[PDB]
C-alpha cells in the first residue's frame, strides 16, 4: 500500500506504508525526507488530527491516501 | 570527503535548480571542497586567535579570515551570510537542535566538533561554526549555479566534473579562491 | 484526452484538499499563538544568495 503526505507549502511526497504500520513509525520517515525533527510534525487524514501511538488501521485509512502536514511548536 | 554532503549538496541543488541534476562523482568532488575550505579557513582563524590572544575562537576571527580568502564580491556577500546565520540563531527562542535553531542545511553541530578536533584551538564558539557553515553553504550554491550555466551550453542538463571544472575556470573569483586546488588534473 | 476525467477528479480531490489544508492552517496558526507571539501582516522569500541579482523582470 501507498499513501501521498502533502504539506502546506504545496509539497507532495509519495510514501509506502501498511496498514499496522504506526504514525510513530512515519514521522521518522518524514524526518529522512524533509530533515525536521518527528515532534514537530503533524499528520492529518480527511482533516482529522493523527495520534502517533495510534496506526493507520486505526483511522480505517485504505489504499492510496492522501495525508497533510502540520508544525508541532512546543518549547522543550 | 571525509564528512557526509553529498545528500546535503544534492537539496541544495533541488533548490537552486530542480531541473538540473547531479552526478554522483560530482557531489564527492564538492565533499572535498568543503572539507579544502574547512582547513584553510580553521588554520587562519586559528593565527588570528593568537593575535588576538583569544583561546575561544568567535565570528570576529572567522570573518576577517573569510574576507582574505573570498574575492572582493564573494566577501561582500559572505559578511551577510554568516551575520544573518547568527542572527538566526540568536532570533530562534525554542530550539534544541544547532542545526534547526541556525537554519543551516550543513550540520552547524558538526562543524563546532570539527574545529575543536582539528586542536587549532582549546575552545570554540557557537556563532563561529554557524558563520563558517552560512559560508560553505553559500559556496555549494555558487559552484552548482554556475556549472548549470555551463551545462546549458553543452546542451546537458546534468552537471558532471567537466562542468564544475569548466565554472570555476571561467570565472577569476573562484579561479583565485581554488589557485591552490586542483579539481583533477594530470 | 476527449474525456479528460483529470479536470473532474481534480476539482473532487481539491475541495478535500483545501478542507484539509484549512484545517491544518487552524492548527499551525494556534500552535503559533500558543508561543504568545503574533504578527499582523508577515511575508518573505527564502532563496539561495547570489553574486549579481536583477529585481527587474518581476520573475
Amino acid at each position: 500500500m501507498q499513501i501521498f503526505v502533502k504539506t502546506l507549502t504545496g509539497k507532495t511526497i509519495t510514501l509506502e506504508v501498511e496498514p499496522s504500520d504506526t504514525i510513530e513509525n512515519v514521522k521518522a520517515k518524514i524526518q529522512d525526507k524533509e530533515g525536521i525533527p518527528p515532534d514537530q510534525q503533524r499528520l492529518i487524514f480527511a482533516g482529522k488530527q493523527l495520534e502517533d501511538g495510534r496506526t493507520l488501521s486505526d483511522y480505517n485509512i485504505q489504499k492510496e491516501s492522501t495525508l497533510h502536514l502540520v508544525l508541532r511548536l512546543r518549547g522543550g | 570527503r571525509k564528512e557526509s554532503y553529498s545528500i546535503y549538496v544534492y537539496k541544495v541543488l533541488k533548490q537552486v535548480h530542480p531541473d538540473t541534476g547531479i552526478s554522483s562523482k560530482a557531489m564527492g568532488i564538492m565533499n572535498s571542497f568543503v572539507n579544502d575550505i574547512f582547513e584553510r579557513i580553521a588554520g587562519e582563524a586559528s593565527r588570528l586567535a593568537h593575535y588576538n590572544k583569544r583561546s575561544t575562537i568567535t565570528s570576529r576571527e572567522i570573518q576577517t579570515a573569510v574576507r582574505l580568502l573570498l574575492p572582493g564580491e564573494l566577501a561582500k556577500h559572505a559578511v551577510s551570510e554568516g551575520t544573518k546565520a547568527v542572527t538566526k540563531y540568536t532570533s530562534s527562542a525554542s530550539a534544541k537542535t544547532r542545526s534547526s535553531r541556525a537554519g543551516l542545511q550543513f550540520p552547524v553541530g558538526r562543524v563546532h566538533r570539527l574545529l575543536r578536533k582539528g586542536n587549532y584551538s582549546e575552545r570554540v564558539g557557537a556563532g563561529a561554526p554557524v558563520y563558517l557553515a552560512a559560508v560553505l553553504e553559500y559556496l555549494t550554491a555558487e559552484i552548482l549555479e554556475l556549472a548549470g550555466n555551463a551545462a546549458r551550453d553543452n546542451k546537458k542538463t546534468r552537471i558532471i566534473p567537466r562542468h564544475l571544472q569548466l565554472a570555476i575556470r571561467n570565472d577569476e573569483e573562484l579561479n583565485k579562491l581554488l589557485g591552490r586546488v586542483t579539481i583533477a588534473q594530470g | 484526452g476527449h474525456m479528460d476525467p483529470v479536470l473532474r477528479e481534480m476539482e473532487q480531490k481539491l475541495q478535500q484538499e483545501e478542507e484539509d489544508r484549512q484545517l491544518a492552517l487552524q492548527l499551525q496558526r494556534m500552535f503559533d499563538n500558543e508561543r504568545r507571539t503574533v504578527s499582523r501582516r508577515k511575508g518573505s522569500v527564502d532563496q539561495y544568495l547570489l553574486r549579481s541579482s536583477n529585481m527587474a523582470g518581476a520573475k
